[PDB]
RNA sequence: UGAGGCGGGGGGGCGAGGGCUCUCGCUUCUGGCGCCAAGCGCCCGGCGCCGGGCGCGACCCGCUCCGGGGACAGU
RNA sequence: GAGAUGGGCGAGCGCCGUUCCGAAGGGACGGGCGAUGGCCUCCGUUGCCCUCAGCCGAUCGAAAGGGAGUCGGGUUCAGA
């Protein structure tokens, strides 16, 4: 039924024995410089101690408290300059014949609001580029009793506004109807956040050694564990 | 000939008809296939040799 | 008030060397997994004299083992090495004259040329012609190695660097007396500019 | 407005967030060439103070000079 | 999607045309070698004529710029003539002499006549 | 070094006391040859016929390309 | 041997350096799709996708080195 010209011909990869095959090697590729450096930084986040005042930014909200987070803040969304337009044209018509609750972006329309306690719940992104921007601001509003909860990603942050990114978002007012869905996300929030407050200060990151390093460390000590298990008995 | 003038010439004056003919000399290719078909026999032998040692351990 | 003669050999441009016959930089074969893990074998396809060089160097051809390719080198020929001997390279190479492996490998007493210094530089010590240098000594944790040097010298060297076994070809050169002005010439107009040298 | 907490912020240039920050930028900046483009400024307030707006025209060089 | 290769290359990205939304300048420049500059006059000596009745060559002062080429179609087109083959020379003056063999069903001795050496 | 198999963890084989303790994952007699997959399994397209894909073969997971130094060289 | 770019240095004109701290290939084969031209036959042309690549140092450097292929006779006051 079968042709016996179909042979099998296996190839013994030994060492000197015959060719290699094109295996991955995506661990020894010599990276351009723009990607080292882009990566050899993720590390250095975890081998030096970081303060907890960046740190802090590593705890972040979970996932799906995330989207229905966004789901609320997706009626919040301030008008687009298509609806600008359309909201001044409608004004035009009834002069010839008030301003809903909005969201609030930008760190420095966020603290001055926080400052003065018109907030009721306010996101920060965790990945800003110069942090320094955001570093004060979990520090303030625990400061003045302000809900503050942080949200991997400026980029879907900064997609509720039509722009790229965003740093902080806040709730000043909502309407009714969605009081109850704010109020429960924000009880769900300060219980990790803003009470949670001197737990974080006393929480420094980093410091984790390389898998290649603990791998050496931990073989001579269970190699020390392992001959003192014999010692007594 | 010289190198450049080797365009010209048709194939046969560059050449000679055996296997590497035009490449190797003819005593060092018949020492080639002497060499090649003793080794592959040689592999034989060691092959079917330990098939051997599997069987007695 | 003027530069003397050992001040101007620093800026070159004539005290440097006469590199236009030099047949290459002899080294050996770079480490890989090969080399590391098992031997790779080569063949001596020639045995050529290298101009300001009193060793004779080895033109040694590997099959490579990722490229379909014959990957060639230069060694330092040890005395002994023939043309058409296998040469083999690696943590696995059996113990005969022409076969770099790692000193680690080696008893004591290993008589080895074209050493290297730190593991993975090609060879660095122990090069000249008739030299080489002896496994002093191990030591399996910290791996490392003592080695003594033609000077005399002994040093602690790490146990993954390799070396080639046996003396480099071309000894007792320097037993045959210069007999004239002119064969000392010769013998620098092919390294550098510094034969006739004024007191 | 946050300028002003990022002002007073960095004038604590001893302090470990910032001894952090700078050691992280300065491990960075030493990677690049000695005159590259930035895309946005590393100190938005002091760009700022300084006359920068954000706008397109404002460019931003960040550029190594050896000291001694 | 895997590496086989250790090396990282630069990917080939697009590359557009020009596009330009105006031309860089107005017109195309006119041709400043058309065949009355190349052809400036030709030879009245003693071995021109020589050349011409023997060898049945025409002798004439090119244009330095110009080519064996151009010079072919120029006196092809000035002269309603075949040319057979041009050689050219610079004189030591300067200027550019070409030896303008015509082709053998032209009889150069009276095509000089027509353009009025003789 | 063309940054080509690094560190763990699993798999099998070679042994003395069903797993643990370790070696090993296949090349040493010759101046030969060695690339651009056979094989197996699973999907898919056109008139038994013709032509494609995926996966094993080629184990899995990783955060520094491997080494060697090192808070000393060095500036 | 000279000498750009990357890079480095330099108050600066510039200098160092020539494979070194580099995303350094604008090519090729075949396949797939679309399209055109000439008897849109069949082939050429083009775009896109896929597949492959060691290239390895831009460039300059010899009228004596390397470097395919012209010889004979005749002819001028002067060129063969």
């Amino acid at each position: 039924v079968v042709n016996p010209l179909f042979e099998k011909r296996p190839k013994n990869f030994g060492i000197g024995q015959d060719i290699q095959p094109k295996r991955d090697l995506t661990r020894f590729v010599k990276w351009p410089r723009y990607i080292r450096l882009q990566r050899q930084r993720a590390i250095l986040y975890k081998r030096l101690k970081v303060p907890p005042a960046i740190n802090q930014f590593t705890q972040v909200l979970d996932r799906q408290t995330a989207t229905q987070l966004l789901k609320l803040a997706h009626k919040y969304r301030p008008e687009t300059k298509q609806e600008k337009k359309q909201r001044l044209l409608a004004r035009a018509e009834k002069k010839a014949a008030k301003r809903p609750p909005v969201l609030r972006a930008g760190v420095n329309t966020v603290t001055t609001l926080v400052e003065n306690k018109k907030a009721q719940l306010v996101v920060i992104a965790h990945d800003v580029d110069p942090i320094e921007l955001v570093v004060f601001l979990p520090a303030l509003c625990r400061k003045m009793g302000v809900p503050y909860c942080i949200l991997k990603g400026k980029a879907r942050l900064g997609r509720l506004v039509h722009r790229k990114t965003c740093t902080t978002v806040a709730f000043t007012q909502v309407n009714s109807e969605d009081k109850g869905a704010l109020a429960k996300l924000v009880e769900a929030i300060r219980t990790n956040y803003n009470d949670r407050y001197d737990e974080i200060r006393r929480h420094w990151g980093g410091n984790v050694l390389g898998p290649k390093s603990v791998a050496r460390i931990a073989k001579l000590e269970k190699a020390k564990a392992k001959e003192l298990a014999t010692k007594l008995g | 000939v010289r190198p450049k003038v080797l365009m010209r010439l048709s194939k046969t004056k560059k050449h000679v008809s055996r296997a590497y003919g035009g490449s190797m000399c003819a005593k060092c290719v018949r020492d080639r296939i002497k060499r090649a078909f003793l080794i592959e026999e040689q592999k034989i032998v060691v092959k079917v040799l330990k098939a051997q040692a599997q069987s007695q351990k | 008030g003027r530069v003397i003669r050992g001040q101007r050999k620093g800026a070159g441009s004539v005290f440097r060397a006469h590199v236009k016959h030099r047949k290459g930089a002899a080294r050996l074969r770079a480490v890989d997994f090969a080399e590391r893990h098992g031997y790779i074998k080569g063949i001596v396809k020639d045995i050529i004299h290298d101009p300001g060089r009193g060793a004779p160097l080895a033109k040694v051809v590997f099959r490579d083992p990722y490229r379909f390719k014959k990957r060639t080198e230069l060694f330092i020929a040890a005395e002994g090495i023939h043309t058409g001997q296998f040469v083999y390279c690696g943590k696995k190479a059996q113990l005969n004259i022409g076969n770099v492996l790692p000193v680690g490998t080696m008893p004591e007493g290993t008589i080895v040329c074209c050493l290297e210094e730190k593991p993975g530089d090609r060879g660095k010590l122990a090069r000249a012609s008739g030299n080489y240098a002896t496994v002093i000594s191990h030591n399996p944790e910290t791996k490392k190695t003592r080695v003594k040097l033609p000077s005399g010298s002994k040093k602690v060297i790490s146990s993954a660097n390799r070396a080639v076994v046996g003396v480099v070809a071309g000894g007792g050169r320097i037993d045959k007396p210069i007999l004239k002005a002119g064969r000392a010439y010769h013998k620098y107009k092919a390294k550098r500019n510094c034969w006739p040298r004024v007191r | 407005g946050a300028y002003k907490y990022i002002q007073e912020l960095w004038r604590k240039k001893q302090s470990d967030v910032m001894r952090f920050l700078l050691r992280v930028r300065c491990w960075q900046y030493r990677q690049l060439s000695a005159l590259h483009r930035a895309p946005r400024p590393t100190r938005p307030d002091k760009a700022r103070r300084l006359g920068y707006k954000a706008k397109q025209g404002y460019v931003i060089y960040r550029i190594r000079v050896r000291r001694g | 999607k895997i590496r086989t290769s250790p090396t990282f290359r630069r990917p080939k990205t697009l590359r557009l045309r020009r596009q330009p939304k105006y031309p860089r300048k107005s017109a195309p420049r006119r041709n400043k070698l058309d065949h009355y500059a190349i052809i400036k006059f030709p030879l009245t000596t003693e071995s021109a004529m020589k050349k011409i009745e023997d060898n049945n060559t025409l002798v004439f002062i090119v244009d330095v710029k110009a080519n064996k080429h151009q010079i072919k179609q120029a006196v092809k087109k000035l002269y309603d003539i075949d040319v057979a083959k041009v050689n050219t020379l610079i004189r030591p003056d300067g200027e550019k002499k070409a030896y303008v063999r015509l082709a053998p069903d032209y009889d150069a001795l009276d095509v000089a006549n027509k353009i009025g050496i003789i």
